[PDB]
RNA sequence: CAUCGGUUUGGAGCGGCAGGAUAAUGGCGGAGGAAUGUGGCACGGCUUCUGCUGUGUGUUAUAGCCUCUGACGAUACUGCCA
RNA sequence: CGAUGAUUUUUGCCCUGCACAUUUUAGAUGGAUACGAAUAAGACUUUUUAGUCGCUGGACCAUAGCAGGCUGGCAACGGUGCGCUUAGCGGAAAGGCUUUGUGCGCUUGCCGGCGGAUAGCAAUGUCAACAUGCGCGGGGAUAAAUCCUUUGCAUACGACUUAG
């Protein structure tokens, strides 16, 4: 509920049109938003009925001029942009800068890999769907529809998973010794009258 | 209503827009797929169409009326003088498509490599690459970090390679200088070899073979502003057509109220890039050959 | 052997303690349905009620006969002593607290601060040397 | 209906120690391992005694209690695959162009080739799925034995030949010429 | 030390409205950590001042603030509508405020 | 809807021919005491020559339940009109209340056969005291000895827009 | 800012009273009955009988449940409070 | 969108330490507080049996001092800021994450002494990051492009390929 300056949500497990409600709803009352890893996002629905849509949107083009008509962008993050952007006032000024507001990622580039990503439960796929139902992950549905950039995306991903391994490993090790002289502070006049007052 | 008859649409949609291109070099969109287990070796020349000419040869393919028969064919000829290297760019994965990392340099460059780099060189103070050939201060150790930063991030190794176009009988003194992949090894081979043949000449000998299938990359003849019945090569009208019959008569239905893309019109023809593949390469001749 | 990993789920069951109103104990003394449940205790009056509007706590209260009236489940909650099994575990602790801590005046607030600060003093000095 | 619950009773044979984990089975016998995922199915396990386990669903609806038995059985399939062995004899059907069935070894890879099917001139490649034997048996005339731990890859590799000994554009009743799967069993007889 | 306020940050999230019309004479105000009408009443009558910087200068100040009051809850999620002087002009929708903890009734 | 048992007693008008009237008596199943006696005119109409205009009303009373806190099997007989026809049903219910189960049958015949409050008529609505009266297999699963069964995949309702940790389900 | 008057929206509002089957329940007492039968008893499969367990018997025993009822005492709900 | 070359002998340009003054803000007002995976599962201890943890961030860190002054003492040799300084890692958009030594502070870990008024009973009662300009200081470098003539691999004119 708080007013974050900045709100980076992992796009991992998360269905992609509740996400991009609520996040359409956050960007428009000012507040900046960016999704990681986009390319993890869910959809309801089997893979093949979701590549029949995705097929059915490819071929809606201008007639008279192919480089007028939609432009189906196949990247994982730009079609949760394209969800979200369906979701915005974007003819208007007010609707210009509230885009302006939001960042979309496939995996998670610099400086975002270092910071804090939260999710966002009423768009959790694992706690919404039905669990017998099937679902689509965006990024397959992307190589499907014509992305290239799959297997940079997964091996950039192992590489920053390593990197963050290793930095859990140091932490956990580090809270582990305060623990400990938290531990034999203890028992002392201000631990014990912090006990009263519940802390 | 229908066309009365059918009839295959005229040109092809898979070469638009028809316009010129922005370069008179032609630039190699897509470079054969990296081996690692191939020797490291270029991918790439460029030389000067010097003209057309006939040979005969004996045909050799059973169950053709011409096999073991001479034919007259003909040919082309490529005038390749060496290329010379001059420089090294390392290129990184990204989800976004690949990324120039580093750039490093010969310390020397020849004078008609400079000239590319200007549009005025009789009046200028010729100052390029005289701040960085003197990066190359007694020890050259900015260079060295340079590779090294290419050796640990990139993961494609392109070999910057200009022409001696001095060697040929055009007027023009400005070289020609290219990127072109190097083929073959690890990364570290890659940038190894284009450090060894800085300032160095490599001949068509080292790239290509006799009897290969090899691309052609180039810019087309130009013909300036055409018309429909040339540009498309459409039917001409009839010859008592009022205003002109080097048209096309309908250039679309009412609906959509608008001129379709894939309708003919005039316009620019010629000079532009294309890309033709299997041409057999019949000789690789030397200069030094007097025969 | 085979070890196979079991689940250590917590069973819908006559004798289960759960939480009403995230306030109240009660035990399940009958099953409606897959969703409705009937629930008594000492302190909430007995009545059918939704799984979902309760939570079911880790304890059973053992040999607990189906469908029985208020007395028995008084006297066998009494029997078992239910309520401090409750109030041991950590998550009757950890609820306490936050009422506690709901509690506090902002003088107290001001000396928890500071006796925080003194015990991190102490602590930090404890973390250097070992 | 959502039925309360449903259950089956998995029965592990004397040598068989089956080891369950998030629903990853790993089945070892004195045949070898097998192992099989099932994280597309929402059952739980509970290991009765060493020689009996309980596969369970809670409030499942007809189809999800429909995928109960069939774990069983795969399951059941992967115990009696590490302890048993299972052997496909295909037999080869033909009316004028005797089949010629090679055990080859191309890149490193092994390969069934089919030659000379109904005269024609085509060669037919069949790739060999890993721990699956392919055998040219001595005991009877045209026959193909197929072997191997897991049933699934056996069974695939026996339809693969299956069909790629089509017939196109001939009367089938009449053209039944091909490599039919004659017996399904085990290595072990019994 | 580090922190000096004494007000609750809200944000101006929108003008009183149909589907298609507007109304500028009540605002709709979100009041940071108040999620449920219950929450939101403690906050009635309590004054909000929209902070603002302008170009030019007045008695050597560039900051201008226009005040109002939370006047009622609006819907179930702890918003509240708010009745400032002069009505807040579109361009803050988005916008933050500062609900000030005066007059005070604790 | 949220309902209650009415009794409904009433009688044709008083006749110098006819002087005492027979009462008659019948259990109905309304929001309200205004639908309640509006729906007792209905079925009389549909059983005996009578009117709102040429009957009365004699009393209106609740019938709450015997044992609120006691669960029951519920056997309801039913007569609904579908798109097609006219058909009758017996469906069970397992509750703890007779108001509640027949709450219950209003909710399913209109999530498995469409039929609107107005298209059903409550022939009989029993408590089934045997195990053997029951016959449905949904409700006749809950009568088992010792039934226990968890309940997996538990979501929790969040207050908070965003959570710092990862979800769980356990339960 | 305070107080007033008019209009109006609320409170986790608090209290008193009335009605109903003078609520129905519950708790207590009494009587009767049964099973999804507690203990016990008899057969059993794994348990050094380690909530052991299953199946029979039967009627409160080392659990209890149901129906009727007798004297109490509350609460829900709907109204009222000048 | 990237890499790279050269960047005016002009009093013009680049980097940098400041100092002052400005215009702007789609909107600072303690902290964007970093595993991964699964969810019919996770993490501990013994034991693979069993026990425990969660059931929300109402958390964690930070938080006392004229918007935080001037001083004194006790205790420990810690914490923290700044400035140099050592080394390593990080190329996805690395522009950050750690790290050695040192110097100057502050320290609310504990105890003191002195100061705040009158802004009058509220009036945002003005305290932030980015940018720009200008005055200095220390450093560093010393170009091209176009028109014009020419060419014809080009061309309606522009543009383009050349040469000067």
């Amino acid at each position: 509920s708080s007013f974050e300056k900045v709100v980076v949500i992992d796009g991992k497990g998360h269905l992609l049109g509740r996400l991009a409600s609520i996040v359409s709803k956050q960007i428009l009352n000012g507040q900046k938003v960016v999704v990681v890893r986009c390319e993890e996002l869910n959809i309801s629905g089997e893979f093949f009925r979701n590549k029949l849509k995705y097929h059915d949107y490819l071929r809606k083009a201008t007639r008279y001029n192919k480089k007028k008509g939609p432009f189906h962008f196949r990247a994982p993050s730009r079609i949760l942009y394209k969800a979200i952007r369906g979701m915005i006032p974007h003819k208007t000024a007010r609707g210009k800068a509230a885009l302006e507001r939001l960042k979309v990622f496939e995996g998670v580039p610099p400086p975002y890999d270092k910071k804090k990503r939260v999710v966002v439960p009423q768009a959790l796929r694992v706690l919404r769907l039905k669990p017998g139902r099937k679902y689509t992950t965006v990024g397959k549905l992307s190589s499907a529809v014509g992305w290239k950039y799959e297997s940079v995306v997964e091996k950039l991903e192992e590489k920053r998973k390593v990197q963050s391994a290793e930095y859990y490993a140091k932490k956990k090790a580090l809270t582990k010794k305060l623990n400990a002289a938290k531990a034999s502070t203890a028992e002392s006049e201000a631990a014990q009258k912090l006990a009263a007052f519940g802390y | 209503s229908h066309r009365k008859y059918e009839a295959p649409r005229h040109g092809s949609l898979g070469f638009l827009p028809r316009k010129r291109a922005a370069k008179q070099r032609g630039r190699v969109k897509s470079f054969p797929k990296d081996v690692k287990s191939k020797p490291v070796a270029l991918t790439a020349f460029l030389g000067y169409k010097a003209g057309m000419t006939t040979i005969v040869r004996d045909l050799d393919r059973p169950g053709s009326k011409m096999h073991k028969r001479e034919v007259v064919e003909a040919a082309t000829v490529v005038d390749t003088p060496p290329m010379v290297v001059v420089g090294v760019v390392g290129y990184v994965e990204t989800p976004r498509g690949l990324r120039s990392l580093t750039t490093v340099w010969a310390e020397h460059l020849s004078e008609e490599v400079r000239r590319r780099f200007y549009k005025n060189w009789y009046k200028s103070k010729k100052k390029a690459f005289t701040k960085y050939s003197g990066k190359y201060a007694t020890d050259a150790k900015q260079v060295e970090t340079e590779l090294a930063r290419i050796k640990k991030y990139a993961s494609v190794v392109r070999v910057l390679a200009h022409t001696q176009i001095k060697k040929t009988p055009l007027s023009q003194k400005k070289a020609h200088l290219a990127e072109i992949q190097i083929n073959g090894g690890s990364v570290s081979d890659k940038v190894d070899w284009a450090k060894e043949h800085f300032e160095k000449e490599v001949s068509v000998d080292s790239v290509f073979e006799q009897d290969e299938m090899i691309d052609v990359i180039a810019v087309t003849k130009g013909h300036g502003f055409e018309g429909v019945t040339h540009r498309w090569g459409t039917k001409k009208l009839p010859r008592k057509t009022h205003r002109g019959l080097r048209k096309v008569a309908c250039i679309g239905a009412w609906h959509p109220a608008n001129v379709n893309w894939t309708v003919a019109r005039a316009g620019q023809n010629g000079y532009h890039h294309r890309t033709s593949i299997n041409h057999k390469v019949y000789r690789v001749g030397k200069g030094t050959d007097e025969a | 052997s085979s070890t196979v990993k079991a689940a250590n789920w917590r069973f819908v069951e006559v004798g289960r303690v759960v939480l009403v109103d995230n306030k109240e104990l009660a035990t399940i003394v009958e099953i409606i349905d897959q969703k409705r449940v009937l629930i008594d205790g000492p302190k909430i009056q007995r009545q059918a009620i939704a799984l979902a509007k309760i939570v079911l706590t880790p304890i059973v209260l053992p040999n607990l006969p189906r469908g029985s009236r208020t007395a028995t489940v008084t006297k066998k909650w009494a029997a078992a002593d239910i309520d401090a099994k409750w109030a041991a575990s950590g998550w009757a602790k950890k609820l306490a607290n936050k009422e506690r801590r709901s509690q506090l005046s902002d003088f107290e607030r001001f000396q928890v601060m500071v006796l925080k600060k003194q015990r991190r003093f102490a602590t930090k000095k404890a973390l250097v040397k070992a | 209906m959502k039925y309360i619950q449903t259950d089956q009773i998995l029965d592990i044979p004397e040598g068989v120690t089956v080891d369950i984990k998030a629903r990853v089975v790993k089945v070892t016998g004195p045949r070898g391992e097998l192992t099989k995922d099932l994280k597309h199915i929402d059952v739980t396990f509970n290991k009765i005694n060493n020689r009996a386990i309980k596969i369970t669903v809670h409030n499942g609806d007809r189809k999800h209690v429909a995928a109960l038995r069939t774990v069983k059985s795969l399951i059941a399939n992967l115990i009696t695959g590490v302890t048993k062995g299972y052997k496909y004899k295909m037999r080869f059907v033909y009316a004028h162009f005797p089949i010629n069935v090679n055990i080859i070894k191309k890149d490193g890879q092994d390969y069934v080739e089919i030659r000379n099917f109904l005269g024609e001139k085509r060669v037919r490649e069949v790739k060999i799925h890993e721990g699956v034997t392919m055998e040219i048996s001595s005991t009877q005339k045209d026959e193909l034995i197929v072997s191997g731990n897991s049933l699934e890859a056996v069974s695939q590799n026996a339809a693969d030949i299956q069909q790629i000994c089509r017939v196109r554009n001939k009367d089938i009743r009449k053209f039944l010429d091909g490599i039919y799967v004659s017996e399904r069993g085990t290595i072990v007889e019994e | 030390a580090e922190s000096h306020r004494l007000y609750v940050k809200g944000k101006h999230i929108s003008y009183q409205r149909s589907k298609s019309v507007t109304n500028p004479n009540v605002s709709l105000i979100q009041i940071e950590g108040v999620a449920s009408p219950k929450d939101a009443k403690f906050y009635l009558g309590k004054r909000i001042a929209y902070v603002y910087r302008a170009p030019k200068e007045i008695r050597g100040s560039k900051i201008r603030v226009i005040w109002g009051k939370v006047t009622r809850t609006h819907g179930n999620n702890g918003l509240v509508r708010a009745n400032f002087k002069k009505n807040l002009p579109p361009k803050t929708f988005g916008a933050s405020v500062r609900i000030m903890l005066y007059p005070s009734n604790i | 809807s949220r309902l209650n048992e009415y009794q409904v007693i009433g009688r044709n008008l008083p006749t110098e021919s006819v002087p005492e009237p027979k009462l008659f008596r019948m259990r109905i199943f309304a929001p309200n005491t205004v639908v309640a006696k509006s729906r007792y005119w209905y079925f009389l109409q549909k059983l005996h020559k009578v009117k709102k205009a040429s009957g009365e009303i004699v009393s209106v009373n609740i019938i709450s339940e015997a044992k609120p806190t006691k669960v029951k099997t519920f056997g309801i007989w039913l007569r609904y009109e579908s798109r097609s026809g006219i058909h009758n049903m017996y469906k069970e219910y397992r509750d703890v209340t007779r108001v509640g189960a027949v709450e219950t049958m209003y909710q399913d015949l209109a999530a498995r056969h469409r039929a609107r409050f107005r298209s059903i008529h409550i022939l009989k609505v029993v408590e089934l005291e045997k195990t053997d009266d029951v016959k449905r297999q949904y409700v006749k699963q809950f009568l088992t000895k010792d039934l226990k069964f968890p309940l997996p995949h538990r979501v929790q309702k969040s207050k908070k827009l965003f959570q710092a940790t990862a979800p769980t389900t356990f339960y």
